[PDB]
């Protein structure tokens, strides 16, 4: 019950909201930028791949439904012990 | 020569290595060589003494094993050591030379001058007029000294690009990462002089800290004298391959014989740029040699090696101990370190299998042990194959009970059979000196039945020997197939039937009424001593002695025994609830609660085996199985944040994933990797299924979540593997056991 539902307090009257909004091109550099942060100790990369790159690969989607599933992937991983979970990298408070 | 110059004195000796090797003015087919003994008095007074041997080709290509080699390659290694301004990790390019060396040169001393030995009095004689030892001798003038210890503890912190170790990891895909960290620092010596270093030292009298920013300059933190736990010695030589007067400076310890360090984390850079630097600030006045510089280790091969050691052969004098820590049998663990270095005079593990004999010399020593034999056992010999079966008369799944069953081993058997072999072959020794080899075999043997490192250190040591000639492969073969004949003979008139075991341990049934207790304890004493007897007559009749007399042991008796295949075996005995369980993989912390589980369920089915019903019984059973399976899928979900549980241990010899390049970032931690890597599998996005090398991280770790189902079908189908057999040997039945995970509980980990 308790690691597949949303925490007791997210749905709850709050002064202020303590999230993080924003367009489309301003959250994938947000989201690099976070990425960049955790790499050291132990988040796989991601290695993407662009139409017109120097690297045709696969995966031609460009960021339209990459943005989605990376913040929903991020936003349903728990937290274990006092250490705070990953998203705190990208909403920038150790309160989350 | 003459004996009317000779002085004598009453000492021991601490330590042997080397200081010098050269070439004599006008020849071309040897070489010889200078080494230093630290020698101490009846009170504890540390002197230094100096010897000197010369060493052939032929034995130099013997030690080899090879005919590739030349005195002129030995020469130029030893020549280019002696600077580690420059050249301070040489044996990294080719180790097998440097073994070669140490184990000819300490064959020679040995031969040449006397016997000698760690730890023990003797009577040295030397020559006033040179100033070189000229005689060794084994006397008893009363209780020698103790060793004493030293405590040590040192920090570096080295830099290096990654791409050079990505570089030399992609050159050879299979390589640990020592060793590719040794070869970076080896490409560029610079960068350990820019290291910043921490030294504690604690003795019995005193202590030494330092803690330098960059070892070329003064130290920031500085507690202690130099001056105190060394102290400085000049001598004047004046060998006979030399034309003029030599002098040699060298170091002498002052109340201790050795360091001791514990392995929590112990990394060779730290000591090897300590070392150097005090290599570098000692011998700067000119007017005298220099000694050599030299290490070994298991990170000096590509691939590691299993068990770890640190070995100094040249500066700076004494060796060090590495021993595990946080072990409450550390001071058990020290004093087996020192009874092996003193036993075996220091060479193991460094030279290898060279402590015992040449490697260019056991074909002749096997052909000739076999050549008398027996005409039997010579026919048996000749044929001798891997892949036979000869007595061990079952199959796969089969089930007894109740019926009384019994399992004997031989503890230790192939050493004993490499002893006397190779005692029996020795009359085809074409020297009369290679005889002390082999009585250093002899001795562990003796010692192995009250003492676990002389059991361990045989453990270790016959395979190497066994892999370096198949010779022996064949004749242990074969002897051992003769011994399991006649045991299988003998043990046929005892009302005894062997069912499993290959000789050096086994296991049968017996014949007798299966209610008296009182009379079935009687009868397994008998065949114990029966068989104990004949096997001892027909070893003593092929010309064979043993040193330790045979000794067979009863390991258990039970009442239930199943098989479901040719290394699994269930034992249980249902009269106090004892089991035995062999033949489960064991590659991770979650493998040992499946055995657990197993042993439960194994015994609750045979349990009510014993209810004399029909086919229901089984249909019973079936239902007992499904249910443990279940309840530990549900217990498996608690434990579904934990990384290092599910991480699983691979060897250099299986295939792997490739390495992440963040793992190159790491720093310091990438030292301890001799043998073994552990991996974890995590899911970063879709089907993805990603690999994690756990250890090469800082903690703690921030992954995504991990990957259950494959881990948990990896083991499910182990489980598996024992259920269906046990169904198919107990109730004679045809259907296989099959878990549905697919459909009943995959949607907890999704």
């Amino acid at each position: 019950l308790r690691a597949r539902t949303y925490a007791p307090g997210a749905l709850t009257p709050a002064p202020a909201y303590c999230g993080a909004v924003d367009s489309a091109t301003k959250m994938m550099g947000r989201l690099a930028d976070a990425e960049k942060l955790l790499v050291p100790r132990g988040w796989p990369a991601f290695a993407p791949a662009s139409p017109g790159e120097d690297t045709a690969g696969g995966t031609p989607p460009p960021q339209t439904c990459g943005i989605v599933k990376r913040l929903l992937r991020l936003a349903a991983t728990e937290q274990q012990g006092p250490t705070p979970p990953a998203i705190a990298a990208l909403i920038r408070n150790a309160a989350v | 020569m003459d004996t009317a110059d000779i002085v004598w004195v009453e000492e021991s000796v601490s330590a042997i290595t080397l200081y010098a090797v050269w070439l004599p003015p006008r020849a071309r087919e040897y070489f010889h060589a200078l080494v230093y003994f630290v020698c101490r008095n009846a009170a504890g007074e540390g002197r230094a003494r100096f010897a000197e041997v010369s060493v052939t080709a032929t034995e130099l290509r013997d030690f080899y094993g090879s005919a590739d080699v030349s005195v002129q390659a030995v020469v130029a290694a030893a020549r280019a050591a002696t600077t580690p301004a420059a050249s301070p990790l040489e044996p990294l390019e080719n180790p097998t030379l440097w073994r070669a060396l140490y184990a000819c040169v300490l064959a020679a001393l040995e031969r040449q001058t006397g016997p000698v030995a760690l730890f023990a009095p003797l009577r040295i004689g030397s020559d006033p007029r040179t100033g070189l030892v000229v005689k060794v001798e084994r006397a008893s003038w009363g209780p020698p000294a103790a060793p004493r210890a030293a405590l040590l503890v040192a920090e570096a912190n080295i830099d290096i690009d990654p791409m050079a170790l990505a570089a030399r990891v992609a050159e050879h895909p299979d390589a640990r990462l020592a060793w590719a960290r040794l070869a970076a620092i080896r490409d560029t010596p610079q960068c350990a002089s820019a290291a910043s270093l921490t030294v504690n030292i604690t003795t019995g009298t005193a202590l030494f800290a330092r803690e330098y920013q960059t070892l070329a300059f003064p130290p920031i933190k500085k507690e202690g004298a130099f001056g105190d736990l060394v102290e400085v010695c000049e001598v004047g030589l004046r060998p006979r391959g030399h034309p003029q007067r030599v002098t040699a400076r060298v170091l002498l310890p002052r109340d201790y014989d050795y360091f001791v360090s514990a392995g929590e984390k112990f990394s060779a850079p730290a000591l090897v740029a300590l070392f150097r630097q005090w290599h570098t600030t000692v011998h700067a006045a000119p007017g005298a040699l220099a000694p050599v510089f030299a290490f070994l280790g298991p990170e000096f091969e590509v691939r590691g090696g299993p068990v770890p050691y640190f070995a100094v052969l040249g500066f700076p004098g004494w060796p060090t101990f590495t021993v595990p820590a946080t072990a409450e049998s550390a001071r058990d663990l020290v004093r087996g370190a020192a009874a092996a270095y003193a036993a075996l005079l220091g060479a193991w593990p460094a030279v290898g299998a060279r402590v015992v004999l040449p490697p260019r010399a056991w074909p002749g020593v096997a052909s000739a042990a076999a050549g008398c034999l027996l005409p039997a056992v010579r026919e048996a010999v000749a044929r001798w194959h891997p892949a036979t079966k000869i007595i061990q008369l079952l199959d796969p799944p089969a089930a007894v009970g109740p019926v009384w069953t019994a399992r004997f081993c031989f503890p230790g058997l192939r050493a004993q059979l490499l002893a006397a072999l190779a005692d029996l072959g020795g009359s085809g020794l074409a020297d009369p000196h290679g005889r002390t080899g082999l009585a250093r075999l002899d001795a562990l043997v003796v010692a192995a039945p009250s003492e676990p490192w002389a059991g361990a250190v045989l453990e270790r040591l016959v395979p190497d020997t066994c892999n370096a000639c198949p010779a022996l492969r064949q004749l242990l073969g074969g002897v051992m197939a003769a011994v399991c004949l006649q045991i299988e003979e003998t043990a046929s008139s005892v009302k005894f039937a062997v069912c499993g075991g290959d000789g050096g341990a086994f296991w049968g049934v017996f014949n007798v009424d299966p209610q008296d207790a009182d009379a079935a304890s009687g009868v397994i004493e008998d065949a114990r001593r029966a068989i104990e007897t004949a096997v001892g007559a027909v070893l003593r009749a092929n010309a064979v002695r043993l040193r330790h007399p045979l000794c067979l042991a009863l390991e258990g008796v039970y009442t239930h025994a199943v098989a479901w295949s040719q290394a699994g075996v269930w034992f249980w005995n249902s009269r106090d609830n004892t089991d035995h369980l062999g033949g489960f993989p064991l590659r991770g912390p979650a493998y040992t609660t499946a055995a657990g589980v197993v042993r439960d369920t194994l015994r609750r089915v045979l349990g009510l085996t014993t209810a004399c019903v029909p086919e229901e019984d089984a249909l019973t059973a079936r239902g007992l199985m499904e249910d443990a399976c279940d309840r530990l899928i549900l217990d498996a979900f608690n434990k579904r944040l934990d990384a290092e549980y599910w991480s699983v241990r691979v060897s250099p010899f299986e295939a792997s994933d490739p390495l992440p390049p963040t793992a190159f970032r790491g720093g310091a931690l990438l030292d301890a990797e001799h043998y073994w890597r552990r991996v974890v599998r995590v899911c970063p996005g879709g089907g993805e299924s990603v690999g994690v090398p756990v250890d090469l991280y800082p903690r703690p770790l921030v992954l995504p979540p991990v990957d259950c189902a494959h881990h948990l079908r990896e083991i499910l189908r182990e489980i598996e593997l024992v259920f269906t057999g046990v169904l198919a040997g107990v109730w004679g039945e045809g259907g296989k056991f099959v878990y549905p995970f697919d459909d009943k509980m995959s949607f907890l980990f999704a």
